[PDB]
């Protein structure tokens, strides 16, 4: 039982771990984005830098 | 010789069945793949195909293909042979309809087929357990039509059904209410026992005894998963008073039309909590009839227990038991009905209970009970409030009408189900002449 | 495995499947030019429900580009995936629908649908177990309502048990970019009714209010409405593409939120949408996800849910979860909001789960809701219609393109008609 | 085999069984891990053993308001307690017996009761209940209240005993001890079986005179009490010569069924350096609980005369040098006692010595906890009876009251009850005329 | 667990908020970016009572903070702890109340009312048990009078069971800032009467008493004057969110301080006060404490309590200290001082000892004290508005924004029924 609770514990603490680094990952993923940038780029239409999807 | 052909319906009926599967393959030995790494205690479960290779005994069967096809790509895709696992290219749409009279009878025949081969294999079939949920297409449609079909073929044999009843507050559908119903009725003279599990109840058991704040199916299936395996735990270990799978019908189904026993397992404690309790055959006990590790949320004070069958497993001496079942009599609140005197079928297995790489702690004794309580009236009747509260506007019924059920069959069910709750009350109520 | 068929109409509807199709392929990994490089085998588990097979392991996207003018084509041509659909299933038409639901409906808009709906045989028997079409296209102008709708009808009445989901965008009375487009709301509304399987209706007014007040944006253009569009567009089938646990597809959906099938209205709703500066300030877990889902201002229609009873609400939910807390959170807004839910249906909340969140995020999470507060919608579009049919306004078009006035009051009778049980089951 | 099992309510009671754990598993050499040192009933009275030797307090810590369980499950004895035995709510009750007795209440006594059963089906022989709380604040009077009232009715055969910190006379910490105090005395007087008071104004001075403590805190008051009650319920964890048991306290203590009302005081108080220079013989040890200045009610015992006395003596006493000191207590006059109890002291004497914490009190080998229920307590009843009068002329603090579910007529049979109860200590007190 | 809800009503209320965000920060060890740097398990242990989660560990705190100007809330945002709270809590309006309690309380206050109203629904939502809600205001001038006794309105509406406490700015008798501060104090009275569960009076005038003779600074700034209005707020919640002997909460403390539902309006103080120059020579004890704390020097409402009779008084000291002298010091001055408290009221002071001291500090406490001399800053206010009412003063735009000729006199007739009855107990 202790075995089991020593590593329930660090599975646990593993856990949160892992879930604040896929906080900041999402963070991330969406500040770089396209919505959430209004990067003038969007833009760049396939038929040539002098054009742009309207 | 005490086989046991199980078929899972639904992602619920599927999904309780990784559980299962899991437990009994790491309670024999037989490894993920399908060979025990280097005696015939798995005849009640797999098999052996003259070469190593142990195959369960199973029909996992859902008209949708997403789930069977995390089994049929997972860490098992091995143990079940390809066939077992039989899935369909259109979901039942939360609509028991589509799920008995169209997109449902249209997979009858390729079970009813496996379920024979899985049963001509057998040199003493105990029953089939079938795991399914009173809400939902398959859960409700397949699982109604193959009892139906199974009680045409092999004729009395036992039925056992485990399932998931319509929650009390929770219910995450709105025409669960509807679906319930209709299987009821379809299954009330097909279905030999249905023992019931709810999941708002393991969700508080897997917070006030677990400290999983947080459950997930994975926790709650896995808790029901150690009942089956004690259900059918005097069918493959040794004991000194074994409980068959033929004998929970004539010692929890009183009269005729009234088999709904509900499930509470007794040490579902946590390992930092297990650290201070002797978990006696008294204190486990009293706990299975305590109002809070019940499973099916409903007070069992609101109303009279019928029959009860403890299946104890593990360090369990004998005389312990006869003491604890004697403690509860002698307490009023538990109040047993009069045309019940007898009113326990005890059982005691040895194994003592395996801890699956999860969430229970390593308990050496433990307690699965089966009540028939009169109080099972109150879900009924809630469940009845809310099948009237839409059946008057004919609310989501287009629905079931555009598929092959005639509209009168909603009224058919409420009523059949209106003599089960009066049923529930003639056989509560005590003689007093 | 089952098949989606993706239909779009107008120059609303082509952008819209275009943003779209973007964010499907960035979810499955298939690059601009059609091959597939990505990182999970769970995004090709289930990509035959968009995508078509090709020679050199080639995915091709299963989407019918339909617009009665040729510079839509040039549109979603330039646009980032543009080399991705296939030219065969590209219709276009030398013609235009002039903000005219005569025009898309009576005219060379019934010269085009002989093409438009080969190409549907051609993409539809092209399957095994198809579910359905889904049709994106907006209300107001021409081509996505006239072309829309009598696409609608005919793929109705050739196969009558296959779920059709319209994306429709309904006109707005604070900004209109037409005049006309009471009328063409008014006679659209007519063929959704007895048709359509689920219709989500999205303002322009909520896009930009969810845009603005919500998201803090500077300069919203069309692409970040489409984008709030297809965020719900992708994460209504999303328990038909990806794993979960109560895996939810489009018919299990029309089930639990169609009571009567006139009331297939709908309202939606993407909820992690935060801003630049107060994305690090977030809580993010449950409870916020149904926050931000439940207020009246993540909805996309223009329609205050305070002021009609939610008949039916669905969630479809993405990511590592517990049941538990997703219960009680449903559970939590049905008892502490009781007035605005409907008594005659008990538990009117269905819960999804799907296992694989969207790429680039962890936890996300689809409202739908049919509620009696689109009402609102259908009266203020009524009113607009009296007012400009009273004194027979901008008709010498419809007229003398082959309308009637019985025609049109038959359209505004069964519109209004339709304002009748969303007034009756709210007042019960 | 005889077991009683401890209840702590409040913040007061919780910090009691705070110090009588710790001492008690001092004495019986319990780790603060709860396993025993590597090197067998005496414990099994008060601790539970599951296991391999894993001794669990046969206790219930209930408040209705964190932080202070919180310490409890967060410092040095956080393995020795069950983690479900130790009951916390989420929100205080505020000072008020009707937060505590009504509202309040209702969320927690079916947790606690399930426990207390929990603990009760362990149990051979369930000798009673230890009830350790105060007259003041809102949880450990309403919820105590209610407590004996459902304890009363569910597990009525058994013995109830009380310890009460008794408002002090002067100083309080509140300013609605005078309604909490006699709102639950009207209440727990048919129900409690027995109940000693305990006052912290008399702690204080017994502190300051012979502890040589100019600075005392919370740490030494009831250290103190966890002192006496582990002199108290000693004869049945040890052996002695006069075993006596918590069944017999209340029969030679309580004469009259409403007057259960007995005071402690605790002899040996002496301080380490005064300790060397002074015998603590026996007759030290019993004239020192019956001079009137250690008695821990601030309540003089001259203006009253005492119904019965239970000495309990420990250590290396003699079973008739205490007699032989018990013959110069009866004939000493300043000790008046009733003329219907010619036979008024118990003797309990048990051979363990007093176990010494780390702390301030000395390495004694005589020591006796003397219980009294006297006449005098009268005057301190009419002290709360005089406060209570003078708060409730004009209703105040009242709309906390009303407002909250309880009813504006409580009060009055509340009061009329403490009436009768002075009429009962009157009755009792004058000699004999027939 | 227990919760507070912060609200900050005007540009006095979000200077006092800002200033208590900053001490609060400082004594849990929140950094002004907002994650934990601390030295002990204590001051994370209960952070849950002001500061949400988030991720990362950035706690944020529950504050809302409400103006009818945006030009104190940008300077609140960039003053030192700015980039803390969030930008949602940061409700702001496009006019002006103008120091107008009609403009406050019966126009574009009553529309702002909403949106503060969803967000502090937000903040009680994302709770499980909340203990309630905390108003800093300013009693004269507009928004935290008029919208700050609206707010406090719809919150006791709303929320029956929760704790209010409403720390307010009353005017000074000697110096004046917005000429119609009576018209606003008397109007704004009669709601703190009908709503506040604990109201805390103070004044700028006791403050400069206290910051130039018992602190004996030069030039004392408004960050210092909210520091110490700060220090006895830090000081009133300690027991709450600090462990300790005898704890009381906030309502404990209402229990405790009110006797009648009308004289909820308290005077607190803060004492270990003492100068640069004096701290070297300072003795710190308890008995210091506690005259320091009960002299009529460092009260902080400018009404000396020699002129009345105290009803209840309660200090909440702070730091390692023993019990004897905290009950005999508050023994020995209800002993010392036996006609300055009422005589049905025995044993009127109630104890609190929290453990965690402020740091900096090594021994601290805080007064409350439900003084009947609190009549003098009511009579004076009542005096100033029948002699300003007398000639219709500045009433052309109290009657014109939504008001009538009658709603001053009932206002005023509830001032004088609160001077009665706080004559009465005065007088036995
Ligand atoms: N233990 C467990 N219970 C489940 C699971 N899935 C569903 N349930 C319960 O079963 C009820 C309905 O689920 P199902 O009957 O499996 O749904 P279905 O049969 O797949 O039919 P569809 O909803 O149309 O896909 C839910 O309300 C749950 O309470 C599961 O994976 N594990
Ligand atoms: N040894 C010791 N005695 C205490 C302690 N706390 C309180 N006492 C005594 O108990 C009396 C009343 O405190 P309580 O009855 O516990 O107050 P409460 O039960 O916590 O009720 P609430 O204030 O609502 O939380 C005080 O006057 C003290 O004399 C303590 O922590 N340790
Ligand atoms: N969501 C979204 N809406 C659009 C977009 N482009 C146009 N709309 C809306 O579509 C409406 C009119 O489209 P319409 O002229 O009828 O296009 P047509 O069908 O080709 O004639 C406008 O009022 C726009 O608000 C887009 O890219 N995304
Ligand atoms: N303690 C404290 N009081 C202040 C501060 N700033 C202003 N006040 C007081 O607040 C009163 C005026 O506030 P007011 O103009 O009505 O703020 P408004 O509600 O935004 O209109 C003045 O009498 C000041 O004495 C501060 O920073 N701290």
């Amino acid at each position: 039982n202790k075995n089991q609770a020593l590593e329930s514990a660090e599975k646990k603490r593993q856990e949160r771990k892992q879930e604040q680094e896929d906080n900041l990952a999402e963070i991330t993923n969406l500040l770089r984005g396209d919505l959430l940038s209004e990067d003038p780029q969007q833009a760049a239409s396939s038929f040539g830098p002098h054009r742009v999807v309207p | 010789q005490r086989e046991c052909i199980s078929v899972h319906v639904g992602q619920a009926g599927v999904q309780i069945g990784n559980a299962c599967w899991e437990l009994y393959c790491l309670e024999h030995g037989i490894q993920p793949d399908g060979q025990m790494p280097s005696d015939d205690s798995f005849n009640t479960f797999f098999s052996e195909t003259g070469a190593g290779k142990h195959v369960p005994r199973a029909v996992f069967v859902d008209l949708e293909p997403t789930v069977i096809d995390e089994v049929r790509t997972g860490t098992y895709r091995q143990l079940f042979h390809p066939e077992q696992l039989i899935t369909g290219k259109e979901d039942a749409a939360n609509n028991y309809a589509r799920g008995h009279y169209t997109i449902g009878k249209e997979l009858i025949d390729l079970v009813l087929d496996r379920i024979r081969k899985l049963a001509d294999q057998c040199t003493g079939l105990q029953g089939f357990l079938i795991f399914h949920s009173f809400g939902g297409g398959t859960g409700s449609g397949f699982t109604s039509l193959l009892m139906e079909r199974l009680s045409v073929d092999y004729g009395k044999k036992s039925k056992l059904e485990f399932s998931i009843y319509p929650a009390p507050q929770v219910s995450t559908a709105v025409v669960e209410p509807y679906n319930s119903i209709l299987t009821t009725h379809t299954t009330l003279e097909h279905s030999d026992c249905a023992f019931m599990v709810d999941n708002e109840a393991i969700y508080d058991i897997c917070r006030r005894n677990l400290d999983i704040e947080r459950p997930t199916y994975t926790n709650l299936n896995r808790l029901i998963s150690q009942i089956v395996s004690s259900i059918t735990a005097s069918l493959r270990f040794d004991g000194a008073l074994n409980v068959d799978l033929t004998e929970f019908q004539t010692n929890l189904v009183p009269y005729p039309r009234i088999h709904f026993p509900l499930a509470t397992y007794a040490p579902v404690i946590s390992a930092e909590k297990a650290y201070h309790e002797q978990l006696s055959v008294a204190e486990i006990t009293n706990a299975c009839f305590e109002p809070a590790n019940q499973m099916v949320k409903c007070d069992p004070r609101h109303g009279k227990y019928m029959a009860c069958c403890l299946l104890y497993r593990g360090d369990v001496v004998p005389k312990d038991v006869n003491a604890a079942i004697a403690a509860i009599k002698t307490k009023r609140s538990i109040q047993f009905v009069d045309w019940c005197p007898t009113g326990f079928k005890v059982g005691i297995n040895y194994q003592p209970p395996t801890v699956v790489p999860g969430d229970l702690a390593k308990v050496q004794r433990a307690v699965c009970m089966l009540s028939n309580t009169t109080a099972i009236a109150e879900a009924w009747a809630r469940l009845d409030h809310k099948f009237d509260l839409m059946y008057a506007k004919r609310a989501f019924v287009h629905w079931y009408v555009g598929e092959g059920m005639e509209e009168g069959e909603f009224s058919e069910a409420r009523e059949d189900m209106a003599a089960l709750e009066k049923d529930y009350e003639e056989v509560g109520m005590d003689s007093v002449e | 495995m089952r098949e989606i068929v993706h239909l779009q109409a107008g120059q609303c509807g082509n952008q819209i499947g275009a943003k779209f199709w973007e964010v499907i392929s960035d979810e499955h990994g298939i690059d601009p030019t059609g091959t597939y490089h990505g990182d999970s085998d769970l995004q090709l588990e289930r990509i035959n429900v968009y995508y078509n097979e090709a020679t050199g392991g080639k995915y091709v996207p299963r989407a019918v580009l339909v617009d009665l003018e040729p510079g839509t084509m040039d549109s979603v041509r330039s646009g980032p995936f543009g080399q991705i659909f296939r030219p065969d299933n590209f219709v276009f038409g030398q013609s235009g629908a002039g903000n005219n639901w005569a025009k898309g409906h009576y005219t060379e808009g019934a010269e085009l649908v002989d093409s438009v709906l080969d190409v549907v045989r051609k993409e539809a028997e092209s399957c095994d177990c198809l579910q359905g079409f889904q049709l994106t296209h907006s209300l107001g102008g021409g081509t996505g309502s006239g072309m829309g709708t009598l696409l609608i009808s005919k793929i109705r009445e050739e196969y009558p048990d296959r779920i059709m989901n319209t994306f429709s965008v309904v006109p707005s009375p604070k900004v209109s970019d037409t005049v006309v487009e009471p009328y063409n709301a008014t006679l659209s509304v007519h063929q959704l009714v007895e048709n359509t399987d689920e219709t989500y209706c999205i303002d322009n007014e909520a896009l930009y209010d969810i845009c603005f007040r919500t998201l803090k944006l500077t300069t919203p253009t069309y692409g970040d409405l489409n984008h709030l569009v297809s965020a719900t567009m992708s994460g209504v089938t999303t328990c038909l593409r990806f794993p979960g646990q109560l895996n939810a597809d489009l018919r299990k959906l029309a089930v639990n939120m169609v009571p009567f099938p006139r009331l297939h209205f709908f309202m939606p709703g993407f909820a992690p949408l935060t801003s630049r500066g107060s994305q690090q300030y977030r809580a993010l877990t449950v409870p916020e996800l149904t926050q931000q889902m439940f207020d009246a201002k993540n909805m996309m229609a223009a329609c205050d849910p305070r002021h009609g009873r939610y008949l039916t609400v669905a969630a479809v939910f993405r990511g590592r979860m517990s049941m538990k807390e997703v219960d009680e959170q449903m559970l939590n807004v049905q008892n502490k909001n009781s007035s605005y839910f409907v008594e005659w249906i008990p538990n009117n909340v269905k819960t999804a789960v799907c296992d694989i969140p969207p790429r680039g995020l962890k936890m996300s999470a689809t409202f739908i809701g049919n509620s009696t507060a689109i009402q609102e919608l259908f009266k203020r579009i009524s009113e607009q219609f009296t007012a400009m049919f009273r004194r027979k306004a901008f008709l010498h078009w419809y007229t003398g393109e082959g309308m009637d006035e019985m025609e049109f009051t038959e359209a505004e009778s069964n519109m209004n008609d339709l304002g009748n049980p969303v007034v009756t089951r709210g007042a019960c």
